[PDB]
RNA sequence: UCCAUAGGUUAAUGAGGCGAACCGGGGGAACUGAAACAUCUAAGUACCCCGAGGAAAAGAAAUCAACCGAGAUUCCCCCA
RNA sequence: UUUGUAUAAUGGGUCAGCGACUUAUAUUCUGUAGCAAGGUUAACCGAAUAGGGGAGCCGAAGGGAAACCGAGUCUUAACU
RNA sequence: GGACCGAACCGACUAAUGUUGAAAAAUUAGCGGAUGACUUGUGGCUGGGGGUGAAAGGCCAAUCAAACCGGGAGAUAGCUGGUUCUCCCCGAAAGCUAUUUAGGUAGCGCCUCGUGAAUUCAUCUCCGGGGGUAGAGCACUGUUUCGGCAAAACCCGAUGCAAACUGCGAAUACCGGAGAAUGUUAUCACGGGAGACACACGGCGGGUGCUAACGUCCGUCGUGAAGAGGGAAACAACCC
RNA sequence: CGGAAGAUGUAACGGGGCUAAACCAUGCACCGAAGCUGCGGCAGCGACGCGCGUUGUUGGGUAGGGGAGCGUUCUGUAAG
RNA sequence: CUGCAACUGUUUAUUAAAAACACAGCACUGUGCAAACACGAAAGUGGACGUAUACGGUGUGACGCCUGCCCGGUGCCGGAA
RNA sequence: GUAGCGAAAUUCCUUGUCGGGUAAGUUCCGACCUGCACGAAUGGCGUAAUGAUGGCCAGGCUGUCUCCACCCGAGACUCAGUGAAAUUGAACUCGCUGUGAAGAUGCAGUGUACCCGCGGCAAGACGGAAAGACCCCGUGAACCUUUACUAUAGCUUGACACUGAACAUAUGUUCUAACGUUGGCCCGUGAUCCGGGUUGCGGACAGUGUCUGGUGGGUAGUUUGACUGGGGCGGUCUCCUCCUAAAGAGUAACGGAGGAGCACGAAGGUUGGCUAAUCCUGGUCGGACAUCAGGAGGUUAGUGCAAUGGCAUAAGCCAGCUUGACUGCGAGCGUGACGGCGCGAGCAGGUGCGAAAGCAGGUCAUAGUGAUCCGGUGGUUCUGAAUGGAAGGGCCAUCGC
């Protein structure tokens, strides 16, 4: 960082944001990854013992990301609109 | 003036 | 440096307000100027507070 | 002794940025100047401080107009 | 040991998709009577570290 | 000083000293880094002192957690 | 060592022996090998350089200070 | 009798010698005190920011503006020195900007290695451009000399001068376009690794200095630096 | 031509010497470098044909970057 | 003949012996005794088995003739509405 | 600034001037006063005696000298025995003039020179010795100073604690029972310690702890800029304009010249209008210059403030109406190593002026300024550590030293 005496580049920049607490526990979902649970039921507990998201996620979101063929039932997560779109038309549904 | 201060002597040093 | 720097507040009751200076020996008058609020986005009136 | 000089500003890069012929975008700087030395002819622009700039795309002309010889910048729509 | 991010660096510099990273600009925070409204207005979104900068902050932020 | 107590004498039992490191506790720097330097760092480190053991210390929730739960201490890998 | 040294600038009396870019961990890039939308396990278990162990870590999504949205997103009352 | 002269004893004023000494403070000849605030033996006490000092920062084991020994400890050293086998390819810089910065360092420029995208870049010819330098000039801003007219200035003339004068104005240079030929891809981007940021002289254009300096400070080209060979007696920087 | 004096020694053509062996002009010969050419050899980069051939071009270097090697001690190959 | 220091003393072990230090004498000031003051986290100890004709600090430096003006500044002493 | 003293251990000018001493006296002695810059206990002026003390003069004396000679010893020298040292890139190690990292045994040119010892001398080998002590530099060190900065021992103040009781009107007096006693006596005890006892005297004071203001070079840690024709002293340090600057940009010096650290709710916007300086001629007070008229002139004026470039379609001057000195943005471009700085058509919203086309996101343009951190104020469809809130944080606007 030091460039001689000049106030260095992260000094003369003002800091800026906050960190979130909730994003820490926030998860992101692909399509690809809703084939990998076991029973074709996708909530956040199937999601925890297939390794798809870590232990300490409270809150996960579906996104358009890969692709799904089978039919699956998601259960308690958010889900995109594109992922919507995919889901319904890989015949699965959506529980609130 | 001087450019040279008068020569002086150094201290002991066990010599070998 | 005598012009003290002032706010027009908003007459909408917004909180939105701008800045500027003023001479307040030569004009002790209050400034008054119609501008934008961009918060009911609309021409007030605005009208000079303390800093 | 000592002296009572020594000051000056920086250089404000002031010129021709743009000379005849060339080709510009819209938008695009011909000449900074401190006030009008040159003015601005078809389809230029003069900023608040007399740069002249291009409010069409085209190739930059200069031409000498009027009883005073006044010398223009214009675009040529190309 | 594990290399140790310049902590101050980390609250200035945030990593984009490219792997660029954008910063706050400076000159926003006081003495805002005097500048132009458009001076201002360019100064309020994030921009991109410049090239010659980049080694510096990526050398600070060795995690981000 | 009236009882008494302090004091005195004898007996029995025990202690003291040494030891490379490790361990707990009482005290506790500075050079150095910060491209100077005082907050800060170095570091509760070096060093001094007391104590102890084959290990020591810690330890059985007035602990966490998050509305689901876990279940003393210590050590290792993660979390980072 | 210097702009520049036969320099009357530095160093060496000579010989023999010794004498200076290392090591650990993290991180990035290049080469190379394995596997590949996946890759890889740590401590530990195991007599096992095997095998187990996938806790984790990196990657396959980004935008936004953030809630949040998501192949978009932020900005803005709204974007050509 | 802190009296006098003078040995022992205690000192140490002068000179010579000695200075790898006989000696890490002496010898020789002279010199001061010599009943006293004298001198000396033995033992004891005061300990390091501490002692002790009729005070010189003196003395505290040949060591003193903070003893010695061990430890923190491989303190730190933007400084000096040194850095070990071979061959091949390329090959700088001594600049700008910032700096409690100026002999340090950082970004950029310049080197190298790699990856990628353009007939990219260079030379010449033609075409399109802006210019205010050289030169010149004197309407302007100033300055200057002499005349003719006048209440001895202007007006009417002649004559010079200018970095900070311009009613003028090149050569070159620079920007852009087109075209051929040639060229080690020489241009641009991104990435790995740097070094360098003391420059020197010569030519040309200048500031400064005395149109002094092997002087100093810029611009631009060349060479040295990092380049041997031939020439200039000898001679980095000149000529080839 | 005079103007024109300096300190160790000629010492202001490098020396000898020169009346050209000086100067000016013109010319033609020759000498002269690690330049160029010739002959032989090596290496880099690139074409061109199939690792080899043919051909162009390049090969002074400090800091420094890149590439490729030699040799030393030790481990396996080696109860060889 | 003259400067300096009254004097005897002391001093830079190892380039300075002096006009430097000390000194008797002088003055100011503190100190009432469990003294002031000093060494010491303290206990204590020195001062002193002393007691203001004493003790500590400071300056001056035998003796002779003397020691002028300034209390604004800084310190010290005293006052307190 | 007295007495006293004064060219002085003090006098720069200065060898002051005068007198004495010498043939000749920058020293000496006596004076003078023009004391650069004496002066009364950081004492003034005198002073017998004293001094390995400083200055000056004379007699005596002399090899100190004119100017050296001779002699006696110890070395030196030769022989026998023993046997060091510093230094040292390698040496086949001459003069001169030139050259050259600028003072040559080593280069050029030239002169001279058979090989090798021994006694001597010191001109050179920038001879040997000690990583110059001067000088500068290093964001080195130490120790010393102080009205440098920051602390702090000590000293001092008050509050609370140890610490209580009466009485009178927070203050005083009295009391004894805490507490003190370095008073006396008794015991432990053969004891000037210590403890206990008795008694006296002090007495809620003193003193100690915690907290607190003052004081605090007594002690400690540190700081005390850079540029610079060496350093210091002086000047300078950011920004603007001109010249240096070589007709694109840029371009240095402790080069040559000047400015800024603001102003303005109109001096901004728009619509409509307008055109200067200076001189000549005439005219009450009125004059060289006031205002009026006409002419010449043609911007020689004006522009809020330097200079430069601009300005008549005026950017100059006057009036009407106004708040565009708007909010969200921005194709494109200029200029910087970067942080940044600048120009900008056009788009959306809402506005002003104008009949309208249109113009307006401050001002003829270029100076009028300051990052980040920490903090303040207002707003906010963000966050809110079990949950609801809140604090705190974020974001937007803005402020401070
Ligand atoms: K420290
Ligand atoms: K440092
Ligand atoms: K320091
Ligand atoms: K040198
Ligand atoms: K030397
Ligand atoms: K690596
Ligand atoms: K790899
Ligand atoms: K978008
Ligand atoms: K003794
Ligand atoms: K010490
Ligand atoms: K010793
Ligand atoms: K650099
Ligand atoms: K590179
Ligand atoms: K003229
Ligand atoms: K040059
Ligand atoms: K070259
Ligand atoms: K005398
Ligand atoms: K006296
Ligand atoms: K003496
Ligand atoms: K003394
Ligand atoms: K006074
Ligand atoms: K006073
Ligand atoms: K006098
Ligand atoms: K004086
Ligand atoms: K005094
Ligand atoms: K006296
Ligand atoms: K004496
Ligand atoms: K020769
Ligand atoms: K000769
Ligand atoms: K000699
Ligand atoms: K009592
Ligand atoms: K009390
Ligand atoms: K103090
Ligand atoms: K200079
Ligand atoms: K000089
Ligand atoms: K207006
Ligand atoms: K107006
Ligand atoms: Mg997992
Ligand atoms: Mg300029
Ligand atoms: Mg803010
Ligand atoms: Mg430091
Ligand atoms: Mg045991
Ligand atoms: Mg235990
Ligand atoms: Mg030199
Ligand atoms: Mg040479
Ligand atoms: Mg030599
Ligand atoms: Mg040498
Ligand atoms: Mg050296
Ligand atoms: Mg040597
Ligand atoms: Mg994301
Ligand atoms: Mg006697
Ligand atoms: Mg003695
Ligand atoms: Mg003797
Ligand atoms: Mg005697
Ligand atoms: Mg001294
Ligand atoms: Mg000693
Ligand atoms: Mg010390
Ligand atoms: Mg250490
Ligand atoms: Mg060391
Ligand atoms: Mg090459
Ligand atoms: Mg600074
Ligand atoms: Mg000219
Ligand atoms: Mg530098
Ligand atoms: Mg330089
Ligand atoms: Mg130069
Ligand atoms: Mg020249
Ligand atoms: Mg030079
Ligand atoms: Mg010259
Ligand atoms: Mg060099
Ligand atoms: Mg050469
Ligand atoms: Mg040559
Ligand atoms: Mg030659
Ligand atoms: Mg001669
Ligand atoms: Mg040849
Ligand atoms: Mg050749
Ligand atoms: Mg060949
Ligand atoms: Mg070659
Ligand atoms: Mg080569
Ligand atoms: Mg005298
Ligand atoms: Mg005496
Ligand atoms: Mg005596
Ligand atoms: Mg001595
Ligand atoms: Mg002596
Ligand atoms: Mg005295
Ligand atoms: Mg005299
Ligand atoms: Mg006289
Ligand atoms: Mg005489
Ligand atoms: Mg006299
Ligand atoms: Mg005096
Ligand atoms: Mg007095
Ligand atoms: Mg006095
Ligand atoms: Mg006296
Ligand atoms: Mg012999
Ligand atoms: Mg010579
Ligand atoms: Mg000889
Ligand atoms: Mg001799
Ligand atoms: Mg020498
Ligand atoms: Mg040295
Ligand atoms: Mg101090
Ligand atoms: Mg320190
Ligand atoms: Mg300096
Ligand atoms: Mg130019
Ligand atoms: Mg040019
Ligand atoms: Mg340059
Ligand atoms: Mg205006
Ligand atoms: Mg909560
Ligand atoms: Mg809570």
């Amino acid at each position: 960082g030091f460039e001689g005496g000049q106030m260095p580049l992260y000094r003369r920049l003002p800091k800026f944001g906050f960190t979130s607490r909730k994003a820490a526990i926030t998860a992101e979902i692909r399509l690809s990854d809703l084939a990998k649970v076991e029973g074709g039921v996708v909530d956040l507990n199937t999601l925890k013992a297939a390794n798809i998201i870590g232990i300490q996620i409270e809150f996960a979101k579906v996104i358009l990301a890969g692709e799904v063929t089978t039919p699956v039932t998601v259960r308690g997560l958010r889900v995109t609109k594109g992922a919507r779109a995919a889901i319904e038309a890989a015949g699965g549904k959506i529980e609130e | 003036p001087p450019h040279r201060p008068r020569p002086r002597p150094l201290p002991w040093f066990p010599p070998r | 440096g005598i012009r003290e720097k002032i706010k027009l507040v908003s007459s909408a009751g917004t909180g939105h307000f701008y800045t500027t200076t003023k001479n307040k020996r030569t004009k002790p008058e209050k400034l008054e100027l119609k501008k934008f609020d961009p918060v009911v986005r609309q021409h007030v009136i605005y009208k000079e507070a303390k800093i | 002794g000592s002296t009572r000089n020594g000051r000056d500003s920086e250089a404000k890069r002031l010129g021709v940025k743009r000379f005849g012929g060339e080709s510009v975008l819209a938008g695009s700087i011909i000449v900074r100047q401190r006030g009008t030395k040159f003015h601005a002819g078809a389809n230029v622009g003069c900023g608040r401080d007399h740069t002249l700039f291009a409010k069409a795309d085209g190739k930059v002309k200069f031409e000498v107009k009027g009883p005073k010889n006044r010398k223009f910048i214009s675009i040529e729509a190309e | 040991p594990k290399i140790k991010t310049v902590r101050g660096a980390a609250k200035r510099f945030k990593k984009t998709g490219k792997g660029g990273f954008k910063h706050k600009h400076a000159n926003l925070r006081h003495i805002l009577t005097k500048k132009a409204t458009k001076r201002k207005r360019h100064l309020r979104p994030k921009a991109m570290v410049s090239k010659g900068d980049l080694g510096l902050v990526i050398a600070c932020l060795p995690y981000a």
